[PDB]
């Protein structure tokens, strides 16, 4: 399964708390650097919000991941299969903002 | 681990295949009994 | 009853220091812990289905243990007599409770579907199920002879002002007036003595009202007929034999229930401890954790045992 999404920086320790069960030890988050505030998707304000995507195993755990990277709020967008298309998305994305 | 996991979905996958073979052979079985019914059938009319 | 005290151990990282040192030389046991517990595994390597389905139904399984604890505990309670039970006596898994945790013999096809753990989920749940069963006609039963109970036997002895007939003098009628001359042959006093009688005849209703209830002492009421008092004696005996029933078969029931609500809460926690494992070590069926009930002590030296695998 795919749990690409976002973790935010300050939020690491409550996320690597929550649902540890669920990594199970082969799930490992790449946390964006986040060294300048990323901005909120729905606040202006910007907020120090870092993005991870993680390995999704078993319906129930990839839920129970969903709804946790929903409840932490950082910036989250979904991620492409090919980093170029991400990237181009990424682009627009900057471009029409 | 994962790799087991997939190589479990797979083999689940396959299993149906199987299973898929196994009902098309049962009911080959069973058309070509009912193909004997016919061809007993139109014998004794002919 | 007893909560759940089963420290979730993989495999590889077993309750004490080495993985088999927590069958026998546990660190845990120097402390004299009773911890030794082993797991069957299944015949097929569970997928990730299994492990989301266990971690979903956690919570379920909480609420099942709790309602096999609450149940066990009022039937026990409640018929006065089901308490006798102990852990050799519940016979989990055939063994003491002790021994129930050593014993994985239960973790056939037998209670469950000895499938991968996704089937395994769905015979506990099954399991659950049936046994809420237990609960449900543990009730009604209570219900029964409490009512039956209470319906007879629960008057007044006699000559009162209830079940007086029982305590009846069989022109005369049931009065038993508690704390007379005319026409009518007064001359007479009625057996109705548990109370006392008082001269009176039928023959005039004014002096049978004088020496009843027209000053003084009051009548008392009573059943209409002495046959009436001997059904009540009569629904008397039989509200005590479903009050024994409940409370010495239907307790013997309860105990039974209860032993195998501790066996079911027993072969989940191994499901929920297998699933851990397979959250904390390989994914097919491999179990070295143990099981017990130490002091708190006895769990901090279980937890320093096995801190190398803490959640």
């Amino acid at each position: 399964g795919f749990i690409a999404g976002l973790v935010p920086r300050e939020k690491s320790m409550s996320f690597e708390r929550m649902l540890f069960r669920a990594t199970r030890g082969n799930v490992f988050l790449r946390q964006a650097v986040v060294d300048e505030p990323v901005v909120d998707p729905v606040s202006g304000e910007k907020m120090e919000k870092n993005v991870f995507v993680v390995f999704y195993s078993g319906e129930r755990a990839k839920n129970k991941i969903l709804k946790i990277c929903d409840a932490f709020g950082a910036n989250r967008y979904p991620f492409n299969e090919e980093f170029d298309k991400q990237a181009q998305a990424i682009s627009e994305v900057s471009g029409r903002l | 681990m994962v790799r087991f996991i997939r190589q479990e979905a797979e083999e689940k996958a396959n299993e149906i295949s199987v299973s898929a073979e196994e009902e098309f052979n049962i009911e080959k079985l069973q058309l070509v009994e009912a193909e004997k019914k016919k061809i007993r059938q139109e014998y004794e009319r002919k | 009853a007893s909560r759940y005290w089963v420290v979730s151990l993989p495999v590889q990282n077993s309750a004490a220091s080495v993985w088999n040192r927590l069958q026998e030389q546990i660190s845990k046991h120097s402390f004299d812990t009773p911890l030794y517990r082993f797991n069957i595994p299944n015949l097929r390597v569970g997928t990730l289905d299994s492990l989301l389905a266990l971690s979903d139904d956690l919570v379920k399984s909480n609420s099942f243990v709790e309602s096999v604890s609450h149940k066990i505990r009022r039937q026990i309670e409640e018929l006065e007599r089901v308490s006798g039970i102990e852990s050799s006596s519940l016979s989990v898994d055939g063994v003491p409770v002790d021994t129930y945790l050593t014993r994985f013999v239960w973790d056939e096809a037998k209670y469950p579907t000895m499938s991968p753990l996704r089937e395994i989920v769905d015979g506990i749940h099954t399991l659950v199920a049936k046994i809420e069963d237990d609960l449900k006609v543990r009730v009604a039963e209570y219900n029964n002879v409490r009512s039956q109970l209470n319906a007879i036997n629960r008057k007044q002895s006699g000559s009162l002002a209830v079940r007086d007939l029982s305590n009846l003098v069989k022109l005369v009628t049931l009065l038993a007036v508690v704390p007379t001359s005319y026409v009518v042959p007064r001359s007479s006093k009625l057996l109705y003595e548990d109370l006392y009688t008082v001269t009176l005849f039928g023959r005039v209703a004014d002096n049978f009202r004088i020496a009843a209830r027209e000053k003084g002492f009051q009548i008392r009421d009573f059943e209409y007929s002495s046959e009436a008092q001997e059904s009540r004696n009569q629904e008397l005996e039989k509200l005590v034999h479903d009050q024994e029933s409940l409370r010495s078969s239907l307790l013997q029931w309860c105990y039974t229930s209860y032993g195998e609500v501790f066996s079911s809460w027993m072969h989940f926690c191994a499901v929920r401890v297998f699933a851990e494992s397979i959250l904390r070590y390989g994914l097919p069926p491999s179990f070295l954790a143990c099981v017990l009930a130490p002091s708190v002590k006895g769990e901090k030296k279980v937890r320093s045992i096995l801190e190398e695998l803490c959640g």
